């Protein structure tokens, strides 16, 4: 649901928040993902 | 076999300030 | 056979510890 708020349960990791499209040059091995203050910011759809 | 390399180095626990580009890469690292 | 020359590595060597994506 790429833009409405939503609890997320992705892989174990829970939380909560939006979806959106994202250019993020993730090499194909970054996987969780964080940001400057090492929190998930960024999480590959392991499916797609 | 058939018919100037070797480079062998050992690491060791060192804490390093690594410089991240724009793009996820590392540009830079330093030993502090 | 083989030699065992030594050689200084400079900055080298580095590698992604984990696998996060970081910028900037
Ligand atoms: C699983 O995901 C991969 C990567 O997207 C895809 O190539 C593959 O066809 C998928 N398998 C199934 C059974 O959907
Ligand atoms: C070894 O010799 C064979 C026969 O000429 C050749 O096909 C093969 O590619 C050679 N292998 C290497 C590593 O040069
Ligand atoms: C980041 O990647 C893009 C796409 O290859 C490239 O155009 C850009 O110059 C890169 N930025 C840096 C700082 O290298």
């Amino acid at each position: 649901v790429k833009n409405k708020c939503v609890n997320f349960n992705f892989n174990g990791l829970t939380g909560t928040g939006v979806l959106t499209k994202s250019n993020k040059k993730f090499l194909p091995f970054q996987q969780f993902g964080r940001d400057i203050v090492d929190t998930t910011d960024a999480v590959r759809d392991p499916q797609t | 076999l058939n018919r100037a390399d070797y480079y062998v180095g050992y690491l060791q626990p060192r804490t390093f300030l690594l410089k991240y580009n724009e793009n996820g890469t590392i540009t830079d690292a330093v030993d502090c | 056979t083989t030699t065992q020359s030594y050689t200084n590595s400079f900055t080298r060597g580095v590698y992604y510890p984990d696998k996060v994506f970081r910028s900037s």
